[PDB]
């Protein structure tokens, strides 16, 4: 999971 | 003070992470999270332009008035320019290994700074094809947001996940000096206050505060606590006495930018608050913000 994504 | 906002436009369209104001056109350019930018004439309410540039976010977007262009960073690592006349794109280069979060213009030398998940800003020269002239490194978690002090952009401000905002000088590799916020979710933005009477610097955090900051002592001033989910942004209006500040509460909050008390709660209606714009030259106080569900531009009274 990609911190920040949204 | 009596505010008067007026509803300008208000567009909906795919989540809006970037937005500017063009400072001699009606114009708004706004980067969007499907891989859109779209510039519209916000008092004519007509689309000028829009290009699909990639599929992946468009973090990032300003405008270099003075070459016709606009500038946009996306996840795909690439900085992109285009002539905003024609839609001739002008260069398209990989900037950073990882996401672009934010770009900032120098207002009077070819110079652009982007922030990014690499942990670093990196300096383009677009009088040298746009050659990577410096990366400062230094920071320890994502660099969300570059802005370079506008009554000295020898000097630049970098928000970032470490939880430091970092302040630098042009061709020197190490920091002027390191903020420790106790922003502890990390700091989205930093911005400076414009006008000469003080020497102050605003953060906005995923731990629901605000912080004013004075650059002279390295001490914070003041907490704003009013947003009940994470802070996207906070900016000083480079007119009127307010602060404007932005979350993913939905809201958009009027702080005096005197005594720090509140003036207006804005539920917009467009879900999360992500960006913000202030008209350069402040014509009608003119200001935007970008949205899960689009954008809205309003207008201040004096």
């Amino acid at each position: 999971l990609k911190i920040k994504k949204p | 003070m009596k505010l008067d906002i007026k509803k300008t436009f208000s567009n909906r369209s795919d989540r809006v992470k970037g937005i500017d104001f063009h400072p001699t056109e009606p114009w708004v350019l706004t980067t969007l999270y499907s891989g859109r930018v779209e510039l519209w004439n916000y008092e004519t309410q007509v689309e000028v332009r829009s290009i699909q540039v990639t599929e992946t976010p468009v973090r990032a977007g300003k405008f270099i008035a003075r070459k016709n262009w606009i500038i946009v960073g996306s996840d795909d690592f690439r900085i992109r320019v285009f002539n905003y006349n024609t839609g001739e794109k002008v260069v398209d280069f990989e900037a950073h290994p990882d996401y672009i979060r934010s770009i900032a213009v120098h207002p009077t030398k070819p110079y652009v700074l982007s922030g990014s998940d690499d942990l670093t800003v990196k300096l383009w020269n677009w009088e040298n094809n746009w050659a990577l002239e410096q990366t400062f490194e230094g920071h320890e978690h994502f660099v969300m947001c570059v802005a370079f002090n506008p009554k000295d952009p020898s000097t630049f401000a970098s928000g970032c996940l470490d939880r430091t905002v970092k302040v630098w000088s042009l061709g020197q590799s190490t920091p002027n000096f390191t903020l420790t916020t106790g922003q502890e979710r990390g700091v989205n933005y930093v911005d400076y206050y414009p006008l000469p009477d003080k020497p102050y610097m605003i953060t906005a955090s995923d731990d629901l505060t605000i912080k004013i900051w004075d650059y002279q002592t390295k001490s914070c001033v003041a907490t704003l606590e009013g947003h009940m989910s994470n802070v996207s942004f906070a900016v000083f209006h480079p007119t009127l006495p307010i602060i404007i500040s932005g979350s993913e509460d939905g809201t958009l909050k009027i702080w005096n930018s005197s005594t720090y008390k509140v003036e207006k709660t804005l539920n917009v209606g467009l879900e999360r608050s992500w960006c913000i714009a202030t008209h350069p030259t402040g014509r009608k106080n003119y200001i935007a913000s970008g949205f899960d569900n689009g954008f809205t531009v309003l207008s201040l009274g004096n």
